[PDB]
């Protein structure tokens, strides 16, 4: 341990050599040694001899002189594990540039989270997912039916924190809590777990695999049903995309373990959400199409959003044929008087059930859900206390203390959930830097209609496009921008068009008159256009004309969905290609995961061959790196666990890489990071040749190689001034360069070393 | 290559506990490891294919006597046997009872052998049913084990004596095998002294059986129903592979099995002579009182005659 | 402004110390004693709604003098137990700017005008001038962030424990301070 | 140099300018609550608060509600910094 | 004072926020390209540098009319909100 | 490796929450007295330093029987949670 092998003689480490009674048993023991061994810094001849050893004519006994050169099964070896050396990497990377897009700080000393105590080898509840198993869609309905309580969906592994955190809670910090969800929470309707704006972020954002969080999951939680949030039009995707692409992706989350989709358009078109609906019925599985919730039913100056509005879209909605009526109040806009009177009024004129989805936004949610609940709604969605409130979800455990006392309750365990809910007050800590809703009521949504999550977000670009200082000039122009599109829903992605719209007008100076005055001139956002070109359904009344005029520009808009005219997807096509790009065969799931995202795809395949599996990571080495000596565990797998520790940062060479020193399982490990953002001279090792150092005093002109390169002996290293002089460094010998100490400009001292050429 | 035996988990620590998973790994069963809080770092738990942390919250010893913990533990993973090792739980009667009764093969005798070896008297006790010599306080005597192993199926060979003489306060600090002072015959009489005992109880897998010696007299004394720290010079003098047998024995096969290949006892010989030396950190110029820290340097040693069973020196 | 502190629970018989009947008697001792406004105090969010709506209206069906309630949003329940009160006949109730509101504070003096604006009773409140006096509290907060330690969000185990809305960031400190930080659930059971 | 006692020393961060209510200048603050106590005292206040059938408030924000939140912290600067504002946009409440 | 190049170098200001002059960064990200250099004369709207901001680039211009005084940055640069970047003199 | 006293002295380190023979710092403050030398012998509960905590004095203890070994502060050292104060061996 800390030789350097050179090239100049035989390059033998060491002679193992094992002995039995028998061969037989020698060679079972030779097979464990090659195996236990360790080595690391440079390569070795174990794979070969391993191979060498397990061939059954090596161990039959008969072999001769020609058995290597005629055995190619010899040569090919296995794909190589590095998945130490890949973590290694991450971690390192991490801990000397940042995570992007975050302020790089020292990783904070963090309490260990509360999971709960279960019993070892207890047993999970049947719930609602038996019976769906058993009696399908109808029975769960007919159940529903049943039940004098309102029931509860949990959104805490989605919209919780998809509105709190960015959606960037990980798959391990979620596998983490599900077990123990089972046994503590089994009289839930439904667990909200995929969808929204978790798929696209989790590949892109969190390098990891959607589908691995859903199926890993499915086992995880056998006994209560999957909820999913799906776009109708655009699944969870970024476009438009052909029909058949709908319903493979749905076919796959109905197998992959997806019970319930709450399906929406957000024009409130439902001609949109056709091919979904329909999808979602082939599979066998729950529709829950959803009405969008904007506007003020108790106000009659307002015509268009109305009570009856809203029974005509129910009830044509039961003939499009949902099992689950819902009513997505994206915005928390949905007042409790209103509350009352819609969902009674639903009751009287629909025989679905009744799913209701609110944001506590203004801090009238639980009051709105107990005047819900008065009125006869069937299921409510809540999340933990402590990824509830604000642009969130009211709390489950705050929603069952206000109506234990009252006329109808809900079922729920208060310890149980109280005890669950410590996890999240623990890890919420993990996401400070994501952290950024303002988390207290903001009331001004009943004037602008901003959804829970792109409040936030729309503040962002605006902070970044200079106009922080205007925030309130924006959300007047949000405004003014609804009502100059006729007054639409707005959520994703009819709430984007709006933002972009109100940014451009904010950055331009331009009112909503000058709008009308000099539109004809104005090149509008990309989103805009795509809108009045109904790329994203039609709005309830109709684009307004003059308006839509101006923004085409002689265009010709659609009149109908964009999946219609769309060719459909060759997947044997597209699957080849992506086999090519990936390099191996990829799965259903790739494969449609591809053509949903085909970049973020690629990017996260890129990243994945490099860093491995950095799913497996606890979050804040995640995004926080390591500290000097700081020790952690890395779970692989079950029982499977790399014993990480930090010694210590190298100083940077020219380029700013630095070698970061690790012992990892007992095995110290050197990984090279280079340095990006870098704000002592090293003298030569007299002794050592390979060494190249200034002879006097002066500076560096110009460096002539590059690491790697192959040299010549004589051949031009660089080039040293000494009183303006240019003098030629050359090779001592053949070789490789290595390491380079200095870059053009640098001032350099006699015996300073200066480049590295390896033999 | 075995029966019933996937998966053992090694209920040890340190150098005994490496032994085993290397015996496993030989036979192309699955290992794993359990460590205390303590032993979080102990280089035995990288030697496995698996490890689970046992005891959380006991103290350092307690941990490792965590039965029910490691029942779980062995249950969980899918572990068909447990190999106790040597001291901690490997001749706990509760343990081994335990083990049986959840179906999970202890690699080692029965329940009921551990228990009429438990006692020092009853061990007394099953040496006069056996027609063997006991004490009824002795002179200068060398002190003197016989390896034995026996299968499922009856038969119970023996692999010659090792001399565990050289004490120091009453503790083992050099083994040699053979004992090279005593005769042939007395050799004999000692070992199949010992066969004797181990026949007449039906002991099962591994055990050794303790006689002091007076000049040509000796005198049981003492069953290990175990392995022990010195199997590894008779492994040396003998050619016999005792950690693998052990391994055989409990999946069920029989000694002579051409897979276990233990030959007949007229076929067992002693060649050669091997010497143990236990290196550790009591400290000579203290009193022998153990050191601690971190091992900064070491470097063992090889060549031909040299055999190294690493504990927590790495 | 004589104030009675709220605490246990009047929904549950279970509990016979702290009931309806003894805030009545204490109300009129109070009323007695000369107080011109009866305040309700409930320091620790414990006063749930239905219960609201009880004790409130039992209190003016006993006393001729206007009332005050006085809760925190610990729970989450506030603005629905102020709803409550609301329908009673409360006379008073304290409300915060909604960027000082929530969690361990009052409950939001804009979320309360809207949530009865439709109702049989409103809020006198100007929303948008209310809005615009938040802007500066949502700003100037900021200042604060190292001493913004509360976390803010409901807690809904003070039904179990009842510390009130202060002392509990508070006594979590002193556990912490003095070694106690990762048995803080243990100090709240014995609490 | 030596940081503010109790608090982790940290770089001064580059806040907002915060967002201060435009009054009209030399504008008319209305009367309320305390003209009544003034002329006709508490029983004056308390007939009138009997009279009213909207619920009444008062604004807990310039101390329970920073007492909770922010550990009493606020300083008088920051509150002189609003009150004008209050008492010309909330003139209302029954109390602050 | 005088000016001396510093021609062998081996904090980050933040802005003066009364100061327009002083152009700094809005949000955490870093520094793709300087477009400009001292001395340069612009004209407000006119390019001065571009931000990366989680690799979606954005252009940072003159609020005005005026000429370049010094710049704090360099491509390749880390940038946080508050930064001084760029001093655009009237 | 080899120990040498650095007579002319001209980063805080956090503790190693897995091990318990590090012993840091609960709350933000200072190091009011270090009541300890390296080498000294502890018992449970006997005290190792005293940390000020807005002036109001608390008392850091041993978590057990044991001895004394590095000690990373001194009299007047401001503190944070986490960082690394003593060392105590078992
Ligand atoms: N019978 C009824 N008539 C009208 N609104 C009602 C009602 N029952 C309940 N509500 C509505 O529901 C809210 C809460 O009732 P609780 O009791 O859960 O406030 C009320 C009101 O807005
Ligand atoms: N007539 C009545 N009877 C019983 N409780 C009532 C009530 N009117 C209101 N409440 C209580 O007040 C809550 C809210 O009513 P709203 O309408 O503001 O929930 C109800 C209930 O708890
Ligand atoms: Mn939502
Ligand atoms: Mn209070």
């Amino acid at each position: 341990q800390g030789t350097v092998v050179t090239p100049f003689y035989d390059s033998l480490l060491v002679k193992l050599c094992t002995w039995g009674m028998t061969f037989e048993q020698a060679t079972r023991k030779m097979r464990r040694n090659l195996i236990e061994f360790r080595i690391r810094g440079v390569k070795t001849n174990i794979p070969f001899l391993l191979n060498v050893v397990r061939h059954p004519d090596f161990a039959s006994g008969n072999y001769n002189t020609s058995f290597i050169d005629t055995t190619p099964e010899l040569f090919k070896f296995p794909h190589i594990r590095d998945r130490g050396t890949k973590t290694l990497r991450y971690i390192g990377n991490v801990t000397v540039n940042g995570f992007p897009g975050i302020k790089h700080r020292d990783k904070p000393v963090y309490a260990e989270p509360r999971l709960p105590k279960i019993p070892y080898g207890s047993q999970i509840s049947p719930g609602t997912k038996q019976i769906l198993d058993a009696k399908g869609p109808e029975g769960v309905v007919d159940w529903v039916k049943k039940q004098e309580e309102v029931l509860l969906t949990d959104t805490t592994l989605r919209d919780a924190h998809q509105s709190l955190l960015a959606t960037r809670v990980r798959s391990k910090d979620i596998f983490q809590i599900a077990d123990a969800m089972a046994h503590l929470l089994p009289n839930m309707f439904s667990f909200e777990m995929w969808g929204g704006a978790t798929f696209d972020v989790a590949y892109r954002f969190l390098n990891e695999d959607p589908w691995v969080r859903l199926e890993t999951l499915r086992k995880q939680i056998p006994n209560v049903m999957f909820q999913m949030l799906l776009r109708g039009a655009n699944a969870v995707g970024y476009k438009n995309y052909p029909d058949n692409v709908i319903r493979e992706f749905v076919k796959q989350s109905a197998q992959s373990g997806v019970d319930v989709f709450r399906v929406f358009d957000s024009l409130n078109w439902i001609k949109g959400m056709e091919v979904s609906i329909d999808a979602v019925r082939e599979a066998g599985k729950i529709v829950e199409a959803a009405i969008c919730y904007t506007g003020d039913i108790d106000d009659d100056t307002r015509t268009k959003y109305t009570i009856d509005y809203y029974k005509d879209m129910a009830k044509e909605l039961v003939a499009q044929g949902t099992h689950i009526l819902g009513i997505k109040d994206m915005a928390g806009l949905l007042k409790p008087q209103a509350a009352y009177r819609l969902i009674g009024e639903l009751k009287d004129t629909v025989d679905v059930p009744i799913h209701l989805h609110t944001h506590d936004t203004s801090g009238n949610g639980i009051y709105t859900y107990a005047a819900a609940v008065s009125a006869g709604v069937d299921i409510v969605d809540v999340a933990s206390s402590a990824m509830s409130g604000a642009t969130s979800q009211p709390s489950m455990t705050g929603l069952y203390y206000g109506l234990v006392n009252g006329n109808r309750q809900t079922n729920l365990d208060a310890q149980n959930s109280q005890i669950i809910n410590h996890y999240w007050e623990d890890v919420r800590h993990y996401y400070k830097d994501f952290d950024n809703a303002l988390n207290s009521p903001q009331t001004e949504v009943y004037i602008h209609e901003m959804p829970g999550g792109q409040y936030t977000n729309l503040q962002q670009q605006a902070i970044a496009v200079g106009l922080g200082d205007r925030w309130d000039e924006v959300k007047e122009m949000y405004t003014v921008v609804n009502q100059m599109f006729g007054d639409i829903v707005k959520v994703t992605p009819s709430s984007k068009v709006v933002g972009d719209l109100a940014l451009f007008m904010v950055q331009n100076e331009l009112s909503e008159e000058d709008v009308y005055e000099k539109g004809d001139t104005i090149d509008f956002p990309d989103s805009v256009i795509e809108f009045f070109m109904g790329e994203i359904g039609q709005p309830y009344g109709g684009f307004p004309e003059k308006l839509q005029k101006l923004v085409l520009k002689g265009r010709t808009p659609l009149t109908d969905r964009p999946g219609a005219l769309m060719e459909p997807v060759n997947f044997v096509e597209v699957k080849a290609e992506l086999k090519e790009k990936m390099g191996y065969e990829p799965t259903e799931k790739d494969v449609i995961s591809y053509i949903l995202y085909p970049k973020v795809f690629l990017d996260y395949q890129e990243m994945i061959n490099k860093y491995g599996d950095v799913t497996v990571l606890d979050t804040p080495t995640f995004y926080k790196g390591m500290r000097l000596g700081e020790t952690i565990e890395v779970e692989l797998e079950k029982g499977k666990i790399l014993l990480i520790k930090l010694n210590s940062i190298g100083e940077p060479i020219a380029d700013g890489t630095r070698v970061i020193y690790f012992e990892l399982n007992g095995q110290p490990r050197e990984i090279n990071i280079q340095d990006m953002n870098v704000q002592a001279r090293r003298k030569i090792d007299t002794t050592n040749p390979e060494h190249v150092g200034a002879t006097m005093t002066g500076s560096v002109i110009q460096v002539v190689v590059k690491k790697g390169d192959s040299v010549k002996k004589g051949d031009p290293l660089l080039i040293t001034e000494a009183m303006k002089m240019e003098t030629t460094i050359q090779a001592p010998f053949d070789g490789e360069v290595s390491s380079i100490y200095v870059s053009d400009g640098d001032t350099i001292e006699s015996g300073d070393l200066l480049i590295e050429v390896n033999r | 290559m075995m029966n019933r035996i996937k998966k053992v988990l090694v209920a040890n620590r340190g150098e005994i506990a490496i032994r085993v998973m290397r015996a496993c790994t030989e036979l192309k069963i699955k290992t794993v490891a359990i460590y205390s809080q303590e032993d979080t770092g102990s280089f035995h738990r990288y030697k496995s294919d698996e490890a689970y942390l046992v005891g959380a919250g006991k103290k350092p010893i307690d941990a490792y006597l965590d039965i029910e913990n490691i029942i779980e533990i062995a249950k969980e993973s899918g572990a068909d046997a447990i190999h106790p090792g040597y001291g901690f739980l490997s001749e706990n009667i509760e343990f081994a009872r335990r083990c049986e009764q959840e179906g999970i093969i202890f690699v080692g005798p029965k329940s009921k052998h551990l228990d009429m070896f438990g006692d020092k008297i009853k061990a007394k006790e099953q040496a006069l049913l056996a027609d063997i010599p006991v004490i009824p306080c002795v002179m200068n005597p060398k002190h003197i084990e016989v390896q034995i192993l026996g299968d499922t199926h009856g038969n119970i060979v023996h692999l010659f004596e090792r001399d565990c003489s050289i004490q120091r306060r009453h503790q083992k600090v050099v083994e040699v095998a053979p004992c090279n002072a005593i005769t042939s015959e007395l050799r004999n009489r000692i070992c199949d002294a010992a066969v004797k005992l181990m026949k007449n109880v039906d002991y099962i897998n591994a055990g050794t059986v303790e006689f002091l010696v007076e000049g040509d007299d000796f005198y049981f004394i003492e069953v290990n129903p175990r392995v022990q720290v010195e199997h590894t010079i008779t492994e040396m003098i003998t050619g016999i592979d005792i950690v693998q047998s052990q391994l055989f024995i409990a999946d069920g096969y029989a000694l002579h099995d051409q897979l276990v290949a233990i030959p007949k006892q007229e076929d067992i010989h002693i060649h050669g002579s091997a010497i143990q030396s236990r290196i550790t950190t009591e400290d000579p110029l203290n009193n022998f009182m153990p050191d601690t820290g971190r091992v900064d340097t070491y470097r063992s040693t090889g060549g031909f005659g040299v055999r190294l069973d690493a504990g927590n020196g790495f």
